[PDB]
């Protein structure tokens, strides 16, 4: 990353700073990485964060300089398509089924996140074009 | 191997013959298992046995115990315990055998509408019930003149007489009628008087 | 069609001639069961055209010959 | 002689508790009676052999997720014969019947395990992608 990227990232970082001390929480580090185009797992985020404890995750604040090595480390379609075809073979996916699997398996997300990403993507049958949804969420 | 972290195993327990435990650290060949209980335990792996692995939950509760992938005492006892306590089903196939658990309670399942529902249906079609054995015997007798038997085994008080009673009630209903079933049930008091005894474990 | 009500296998802290006869009757019934189930499995393996050799019989005949043979 | 003349059907009755409480169950009573009724030895004798049996139709319906789209034929039976030999190493561990697949005891739970672990990995990867998009949208808001 060059100076310009670091400056834009620091500015965004400060925009996510809700206390004015130039810092974010550990729990925001992943959010910033994802906000910058990365798609790390929560496990990967905790690993680059150093597997923080609950207390520091909820109250310890870190500035851009400590976040930066983690962003660097994280930085350093057909598989995604087959992954979606797991839940298919008419090129569709049930909205109920995608909602169920995203809210009930793996590292379960909230219903509101799933509603937000799925809003406008299911048709009248309750089918999602997964190639279009995948391209959209990867753009 | 099959014994990974977040596997589940049955471990022996004094007060219920087996209890569930989750394998809290994956096993490698040797003497240790870190186990977690619904708390925290370590269990000696000793001559040798691995603890009996646990079936995936899609299999648990199915109508036929041989549908289970791991077949062993605690998985069988668990499937019967869940079907009986949670479902309040009292009948379960094991292979050819029908297992029947005494509820000590009356149940609606012996109604003549259900008698009709079972008639003409093969064992695959419907959830197990004593009528599903009676109907099989009846149609085996129809196919081929060979006589058919029904054999009922268990410690006294397990309900063998009531099972026979509903078995012949099935025949009386499906054939129609000649007041056999009344006479047969009226004979039971004398055969129980001349033929039954108190025993150390069990009366009648 | 015939219905047989019979006692099952029996074990107490003390076991005696009654329990010995009951357990021998139950060994006989369990043999006839195992051999019927084995017959039905050989039929189902014919139905699916699978070689018979894969299924082995489990035979309690040595305990019956222990109880009822001459010099039993 | 009376029974061997005849074709039997078996019922086993078990008595879940001594005190006749309605719909209560006692594991230490029942293990005794399942032992005395020979249910447990019947099950032990079935655990050797091929206790678990699957129709090719229902097997394929259940485990399409394991199959790569390269190797899904429109003939299910040959697809299954191709796939199971990849998924399970030992041909001894299963037999291809005419209409049904026969498994030894372990194998169906192993297939359920590998299915669940694959589906977990796919779920996690997709949901991290979704979370990443939603944080990128929230970053666009944070600039705006
Ligand atoms: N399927 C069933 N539905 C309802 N009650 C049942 C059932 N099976 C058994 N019972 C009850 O179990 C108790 C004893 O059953 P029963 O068939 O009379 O056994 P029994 O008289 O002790 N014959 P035995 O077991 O040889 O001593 C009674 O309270 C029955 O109501
Ligand atoms: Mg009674």
């Amino acid at each position: 990353f060059n100076k310009d990227q670091l400056e834009e990232f620091k500015e965004a970082f400060e925009l996510f700073d809700r206390v004015g001390d130039g810092k974010i929480l550990y729990s925001q580090c992943g959010d910033v990485m994802r906000a910058l185009g990365q798609n790390p797992t929560n496990a990967e985020v905790l690993k680059v964060l150093g597997n923080p404890k609950s207390d520091e995750l909820k109250s310890r604040r870190v500035d851009f300089e400590t976040f930066l090595p983690m962003l660097q480390a994280v930085a350093k379609y057909e598989d995604y398509l087959e992954g979606f075809r797991v839940f298919d073979g008419n090129g569709k996916v049930m909205g109920a089924e995608l909602r169920h699997v995203l809210t009930t398996l793996g590292e379960k997300m909230t219903e509101e996140e799933v509603e937000t990403v799925l809003a406008g993507h299911e048709d009248s049958n309750g089918c999602i074009n997964y190639e279009a949804f995948l391209k959209h969420i990867l753009s | 191997e099959l014994y990974t972290k977040y596997a589940r195993v049955w471990i022996p327990d004094p007060e219920e013959v087996w209890k569930s435990a989750e394998l809290l650290k994956d096993y490698k060949p040797d003497k240790v298992l870190q186990l977690r209980l619904e708390k925290d335990l370590e269990y000696c792996l000793d001559p040798k046995e691995l603890p009996p692995l646990r079936n995936p939950d899609i299999l648990v509760g199915e109508n036929d115990l041989t549908a289970l992938s791991y077949l062993h005492e605690p998985a069988v006892l668990h499937n019967l315990k869940v079907r009986f306590i949670d479902s309040k089903l009292i009948y379960t196939y094991c292979g050819i055998v029908l297992v029947a658990i005494n509820p000590y309670e009356q149940l609606p399942i012996y109604g003549e509408d259900i008698i009709n529902a079972y008639s003409g249906q093969n064992m695959g079609d419907m959830d197990p019930h004593i009528f599903a054995v009676a109907e099989e015997a009846y149609k085996q007798m129809a196919r081929d003149e060979r006589n058919q038997s029904i054999i009922v085994s268990g410690e006294s008080g397990a309900g063998k007489t009531v099972s026979a009673k509903y078995a012949m009630r099935y025949f009386a209903t499906v054939s129609g009628s000649a007041n056999v079933e009344e006479k047969v049930l009226a004979s039971n008091p004398i055969m129980e008087s001349i033929g039954n005894a108190k025993t150390t474990r069990n009366d009648n | 069609i015939g219905v047989l009500d019979i006692y099952g296998f029996e074990t107490f802290e003390i076991n005696s001639f009654e329990q010995f006869c009951i357990n021998y009757a139950n060994e006989k019934l369990q043999q006839q069961f195992n051999m019927h189930v084995f017959k039905l499995e050989q039929e189902e393996y014919m139905k699916e055209q699978i070689p018979w050799t894969l299924i082995d019989f489990y035979d309690n005949q040595p305990c019956i010959n222990l109880i009822e043979a001459k010099m039993g | 002689e009376t029974l061997n003349a005849t074709t039997p059907h078996y019922v086993r009755c078990i008595k879940p508790n001594d005190f006749k409480f309605p719909f209560t169950f006692d594991e230490k009573r029942a293990v005794q009676q399942l032992r005395a009724c020979g249910v447990l030895e019947t099950i032990r004798i079935s655990a050797a052999g091929f206790p678990s049996r699957w129709t090719y139709q229902e097997f394929f319906s259940r485990y399409r997720v394991l199959m790569k789209q390269k190797d899904v034929l429109s003939d299910r039976k040959q697809t299954c014969k191709n796939v199971l030999e990849k998924l399970i190493l030992d041909k001894d561990k299963y037999q291809f019947g005419k209409t049904k697949i026969f498994f030894r005891a372990g194998q169906v739970a192993y297939l359920e395990k590998i299915r669940a672990d694959k589906l977990r990995a796919a779920c996690i990867r997709i949901q991290k992608t979704i979370r990443g998009w939603l944080m990128r949208k929230k970053y666009m808001r944070m600039r705006r």
